[PDB]
């Protein structure tokens, strides 16, 4: 029975679902974002105030190592989370029509926002378009690091390099991961803002994009 | 204006349909041989006068109207009302059934909503009176759209109002009961914490002319 | 021009609205047995005869107007007002409520709003006079809505001169107390260092014609 | 409760907050920025002056990474500060709507240029566009410094390489990085500009961008 | 051509008086007892008859009237002020007040910014002449905005015209002191080196009607 | 104080900044431009008038690297000048309207014939994007022949390699060069005419792009 | 069709002007008592009847017109200026001032240029003749914008014709050598080796009527 | 003085600067391109019926090099030409309007055929658009043989190769470069030949956009 | 003089130049396609009963060759044709005009299949679009095939490579190759077929695409 598979659909995530993250981001996931940035602006003086000897490239650093996959854990996170809130919206899209489309403009544009955070702002994606990537660092950044890094780090222990500006760019790739943490930390802090802001002024057209009793026909 | 979307409606009607939504809300409710009406007013300030630009407007002696939406609009079907009230009294003496002075104003409604070069008005009314039939209750709506009731509200507390009316309503109330009921029903659509100021009241039984409950007699109630 | 937008809105009055808003500051208010205007006057250029195109324009010997907006489509509505006025006095011997005069100018205000292939006027307007119910004071929007007022503004510093006239407004005051009252409402609506040039005041009581305060007049309140 | 947690967001972040990032922009970062320049400049006659040897590979120049440092934490700051701006702007976009968008327009037409500091003229972004980066050089220029010249030490160091022109290229990468940052100064300071501009000729409507209260309804 | 836009304006009317801006420059200015209108024009051929161009036209015998921009329209209006003016004068058998007058062509343009399927005229005219107030001078743009001035200017060369007048104009000067004044003010709008040809020049005092200076009288002043 | 803050701006740069740099750019700028284009013509015909051997992939010759020097010089020279003209503009877009635009819509033209000065013609931006670097030479064209010539050279040195093409691309690098600034130069010196007469005829609106005082209203 | 430009010109007025650029050239000129105009015919294909559908027409026995545009407008406008002569001598019993006719014509063109539902008349013309003042020669626009002239033209050749008169032209000339003049100023907006084939000639002096040359006096110019 | 910068500019580049290079075009530029096409197809077929070993490895054939010098040079006269009526509609745009704009359109219209001419008949450009390169060979089509041929060169001469269709490719190599001079000229002739009917239909409104004096109003 | 040199151009390329094109299209040219597509299925039967080794890397296959180099020389011919009908059309190219262009669109749209056949069809450019390349091979399709067929010979001779399928690869290459010339036959079989038609169609608005001389005037 149709009606009853889009009544299961709509039952499972409800209003109440999306608004929970909608909670849920206000507070926890905010202070959260705002501990991740103070670890990453911790863990960025400390390498500001370091030479970097061949020492270095021999041991990969434990505190970097854990603010990205901090990070990582609260984008996989607000992903989720968004997901829900995407799936509120969606499987109340209503019948296709050429009119009454103002609840369902709303819909479309609340929906971008969030594809936005999920694909620009959290770099979700395996290939990012034509507008490339204009976060600060995605969704895998742990793996972009120590990517970078151990190229670095072999080509410096052996035989190895004497290139002393090679020498200050390992120090460069732990400096610059930390910095793009604490950029990506403040943009992500926007964009739910963002959100949020938009959710609670958009809900009841996110949910009822139409109301239409007409007294007009009988 | 005049114009039908694919799926047979009236967008531009619809439209005022809105507007009619931010008028302040009043109701109508037929009780024991009689008929009221019951308006809220949204007052500025105590600058503004009081005495006037009432929202309860006398049709004739046994037949009023209140409304909501447009106030220049409403204004105007209020003048064309009386005149074709008057217009009916002259041709044949006296207003036998007040639903054919209602259907001319809705007339006048739709006919805005079919030629081009025109809106719609943005006004709902309800009308409340005595006639040959007895008390009558009709509501009428930017379309021309007409119903009549035994209880009914509009403006922006018209869901309110209805829903209350619609678990309190009773018929043949007397008359202290039936105001009663109406300033309740007006209070529960008033926001939490909101303070029911002191609204129009009027009411008409048989054999009379309307009345106008003055401020202290509305005092009662509040 | 006559379209309701999704949300029951008529942009264009509420564009003609904002042209009312550029217009100078001009208020009026009853007083013990009378009202009064005042209407600020930016005059500009010493090139200018200060004499005439005045701001407070007498409709008859007991109603006055004043306007803000569009200057132009302000006169044509004098004139309309003035020659309304006249009718009046020509079917019935004399203008018995102002309130009828009022309605006639906002209803040829409303039809500019309802009706294709014209633009609404960009102008409001308060008449203040003396009928047979007593002192009045109403005001006039680009929509045709009417109000009656105790004390009220229109022009740039509307919002300034109400907020003070809401604090300090008192019923009943002697003439001299509330043209000083008034003159110093429009004063709490300049920029300050801006100064107060020369306004125009009038005033009538009841069993008198308006009296146009002179020049020297004004100056004593300055 | 909804309007509540609007109004936290809202009172966190007020007019006061981004005013107070114009109010700097305006003084100290102009002039901060103006100083970035000068120094770029000077460190750029120097390395005009020069001969280059062998030596010049076995040592990454000190001079150069401070002014690219410099410049890296000035970005950061920009960066930090423009995200003030956003989110005092976004948390303020009003309910979805067709109409009565006029405040709504400044609100996007403002975030617009602010991206573009922050997209564009920051290159603050993983990867860019096709676009492209059309700043002169980006917030991860000690990186980018570092690499371009490690990759030619390297080649130089070793037998190194025999190229004439492989040790002028040394040298040309010290004096057009330096360059580069004189350039994204100076550009940056038009931006900078432009948005105190915009902000300060349109801010009431970024805070307020819908006046709604009818006379014509009752 | 008669649509407000979000802040209150009026485009077509806006762009009528660019037109106004590219005509020649004209001036108006009192002085003891008269008033006087001196026109520039730019006759470019030497094939052109001088003497049947059509610039300062009279309108009665003491009033008259200069013009700027389109002047076909302007034609047209100093038509209708002409008939205008006549029709006054059979049915009081006089003009009192040349204030009525301007009001009326002012009127007809307003109108042509209010209707539809119309465009706004693209001229700005002066009236000057004696009444029974004395001697006047109005000013009166496409929008139907009228002035009464001590001085004023129209045409491609009115700043620096009204600029000029503003720091050297004054009251109650001889004839020959006003005219010599005005040919001042006029040249001050030119280009430099460019030479004034002769302007024509009209005057009128109490008691008197027009004269038109001619061709030579003119000369005097260059 | 919030109008003080945008006069501040104003009076820093004025329309006497924008045009000092219009007079610069119709005397000095194109003879200088002049002079670049017949030292790179000079450099081209000693070029054609040439064999080469391994003595000449052993050298890099100073004349070239001159000529592109000075042509490095003029280009950051014009971006810097082209900057004070897109400050002058930027301060003054209004205040954002959907109205009375004609003005803006001039600012808009010029921005937009001056970014492409600045981006397209002198090939600043560290990358360029899908529309490709239509000029013949950016402003790094001394670090691009450098490295263009550096693998040549390396190549040929290592015995290097056997090739008799590579040997005619080392000359060919040399004389493609020279090429390059013939063409940028005539290429940019139409841009600078270009925008000079686009400057002097629209500098008004430029400067105030709304003259906004009606006499309809009282 | 009737808008204003933001710069304050009416375009479909200015492309009208382009449709009377296209036609065949005309001049007219004053000489010592008289008036005479010369319109090039530029007839081909002997299959036409050369003497039909002149170019030159009288619109009364003293008064003549020569046109330049769309030809069917043209035709439409001289009938209206015939019947328009008509009715002034009906009235008056004669036409003493052609400028007046000339106006009138100018009238009917500017109404096209302001009211919606019409275009202009893509026509201009020249009317030449003899009224109580002198010998008269005016030109007139699609904007019913008119001039009077010592000489002028019309059409495709319109500047080199003006341009050579503007040096050729002398004054009060007898009338063969004023013809002579006239061919000669028609040859000389001709292009290279292009050859003027017989035009309509036409003149009038003080106290005659208009006499058409025929084809063999014109001829005898060539 | 503002008109006399523009009037100088005007005065230096007149419609006679103009005509003159069209005038070349019409007559000199068609014979010499003829001429260069001429010269290729002889060239390939020598090339054609000819076998391969690795004694053209070692040598660059000069007929071949002849005719890609013979084309640069003419792709840079064009190219050089084409800038001389490009400045002289450019400085000749203008003041910008919102209305009489048809002469404005002419001269944007020409000028887009001339870019079409410079960016991508003569691949001028040193990077082209996400359009790619239509032409079949550009400006520096000398550097782009020596480039392919050499790769060739050195895998043969080694230890060579003994890939019997790595051989065949030098030969085509040969062979294609004199096609892509056959097919290129062809291709150049066309737009040469619009380019003179073009600026010679509409030259009037190219040096005079709008002409502007009205009645109307006095 | 002006219109003498127009005329010059079009008396030189008349319609009876492009309807010879076309006459020539229609029978031999066609004809010449089935041809080589017959050629091509035949040696693509030969390789399909072939089983490989390493003398099959030994040789290039002249027979695949020849096909190869006939496919050449007519995408030649064809481009070359193409360019006499370009220039017929454009060199008619009427006055710029905001009006009376319907005979203007017969002549682009006429000009646009034409470029699709050169640039599409015939992959006549050096560097293909981000519309990719439609052909299955192009005018370039020998040297596609060498230097593909050379990879691999390279590979497998040496001690060279074990790999089973790099053999079958060889193999592949050769099939391929031949399947590509009877697919890209085709397609330029229609192509062809398509311009026959629309030339036919349109050839008078081509030619003289305004008849402008109205009665209306005089």
């Amino acid at each position: 029975k149709r009606a009853a598979l889009i009544q299961n659909l709509r039952d499972s995530y409800t209003e109440t679902s999306s608004f929970a993250v909608i909670e849920e981001w206000a507070a926890g996931t905010l202070q959260e974002i705002e501990g991740i940035a103070k670890a990453a602006a911790e863990a960025h003086g400390v390498i500001r105030n370091s030479t970097y000897g061949r020492a270095q490239a021999e041991k990969s650093p434990e505190q970097l190592l854990g603010v990205l996959q901090r990070y990582q854990d609260l984008c996989h996170n607000v992903y989720c989370q968004a997901e829900t809130i995407r799936t509120v919206i969606a499987i109340r899209i209503p019948e296709h029509k050429e009119e009454d489309n103002l609840g369902v403009a709303v819909q479309h544009a609340v929906l971008k926002i969030i594809d936005e955070l999920e694909i620009k702002t959290l770099g979700s994606g395996e290939k990012s378009g034509s507008g490339g990537a204009p976060t600060p660092i995605g969704m895998y950044a742990l793996r972009e690091y120590l990517s970078a890094r151990s190229t670095v780090e072999d080509k410096l222990l052996g035989g190895g390099s004497q290139s002393p500006s090679l020498l200050l760019e390992l120090r460069q790739i732990d400096a610059d991961f930390m910095l793009k943490v604490e950029l990506a930390t403040t943009h992500l802090s926007t964009m739910v803002r963002a959100v949020i802001n938009a959710y609670l002024l958009n809900w009841k057209k996110l949910i009822q994009p139409r109301t239409g009793s007409d007294h007009m026909v009988s | 204006i005049t114009v039908f979307s694919p799926d047979g409606r009236l967008f531009q009607v619809e439209y005022a349909r809105e507007a009619v939504k931010k008028g302040s809300t009043a109701l109508g409710m037929k009780f024991a041989n009689g008929v009221l009406l019951i308006s809220d007013k949204k007052v500025r300030s105590r600058l503004i006068e009081q005495n006037s630009i009432e929202k309860i407007q006398l049709i004739d002696d046994y037949v009023a109207a209140v409304t909501s939406g447009l106030v220049a609009d409403a204004r105007v079907l209020v003048d064309f009302a009386r005149i074709s009230a008057q217009q009916e009294k002259v041709t044949y003496g006296s207003l036998v059934n007040i639903e054919n002075l209602v259907k001319r104003v809705a007339d006048q409604m739709q006919q805005y909503t079919q030629y081009g070069g025109v809106r719609p008005y943005g006004v709902s009314l309800i009308f409340a009176g005595i006639d040959q039939i007895g008390p009558r209750l009709f509501d009428c709506d930017p379309a021309g759209t007409i119903n009549e009731y035994k209880a009914t509200a509009i403006g922006s507390g018209k869901d309110a109002v209805v829903s209350f009316l619609e678990r309190e309503y009773k018929e043949n109330l007397p008359e202290k009961e039936a105001v009663t009921l109406g300033i309740k029903a007006l209070k529960s659509s008033l926001e939490e914490g909101e303070e029911l100021k002191a609204p129009e009241i009027a009411s008409i039984t048989v054999g009379n002319k309307y009345r106008i409950y003055d401020q202290e007699e509305v005092k009662k109630f509040l």
